[PDB]
């Protein structure tokens, strides 16, 4: 993860199914916020193949090194809107 | 390995590319200001059972209105379709750029 907020890299993030519009996620040591345009948040909750769950756009906020005493993300059920991810990296 | 797998790689990479730019461009809202304009993405994809989904969008270069238009499309494409029990191809797969364009 490039931790910049000018990135131009967009992260999806997975959460569990009925999740409020989770707002900011601290991602692999990366502070991140939902992404918004013309139409709202880029965000959606679907029921399908792929089970019942949401997902987010995110890309990093200005303000980074902060440790927040924080819940871990709920991939499963409904997620704090604050939360730290649940990250491993492939084969790990 | 071999030429013969490369051949393979080289053309599944090119079929499964133009599977995935048609879901982003179905899921593309059409704007007139979008004619002749293209965005050039980097598309980071997760197995996910049998297909993979969306893990980050990089936005390369292009007109700045489709890419914003870009990253909603990608971001609303349900499931990319992977090859069973091609885990060189999907090596390939799992980081590949597209050109996108209406």
């Amino acid at each position: 993860i490039n931790c910049d907020p000018n990135t131009t890299t967009s992260h999806q993030l997975l959460f569990g199914f009925g999740s409020p519009i989770v707002q900011s996620v601290l991602f692999d040591g990366c502070m991140l916020d939902i992404e918004k345009d013309d139409y709202g948040f880029v965000w959606s909750c679907l029921s399908n193949e792929n089970g019942d769950y949401c997902k987010g756009l995110y890309k990093p906020r200005f303000t980074q090194g902060v440790s927040p005493n924080w819940p871990m993300c709920d991939l499963s059920g409904a997620s704090a809107e604050r939360c730290i991810y649940p990250y491993c990296p492939e084969g790990e | 390995n071999n030429a013969a797998r490369q051949q393979f790689v080289t053309s599944e990479v090119g079929r499964y590319g133009a599977i995935y730019t048609q879901l982003i461009r179905q899921n593309l809202l059409v704007e007139d200001s979008f004619r002749g304009k293209q965005c050039r993405v980097n598309l980071k994809l997760i197995p996910t059972g049998t297909g993979a989904l969306l893990g980050s969008l990089t936005v390369l270069d292009g007109d700045s209105r489709l890419c914003a238009a870009t990253k909603r499309a990608v971001a609303q494409v349900n499931s990319f379709p992977l090859p069973k029990d091609q885990p060189d191809v999907v090596e390939k797969l799992k980081n590949i750029n597209l050109t996108v364009a209406p």
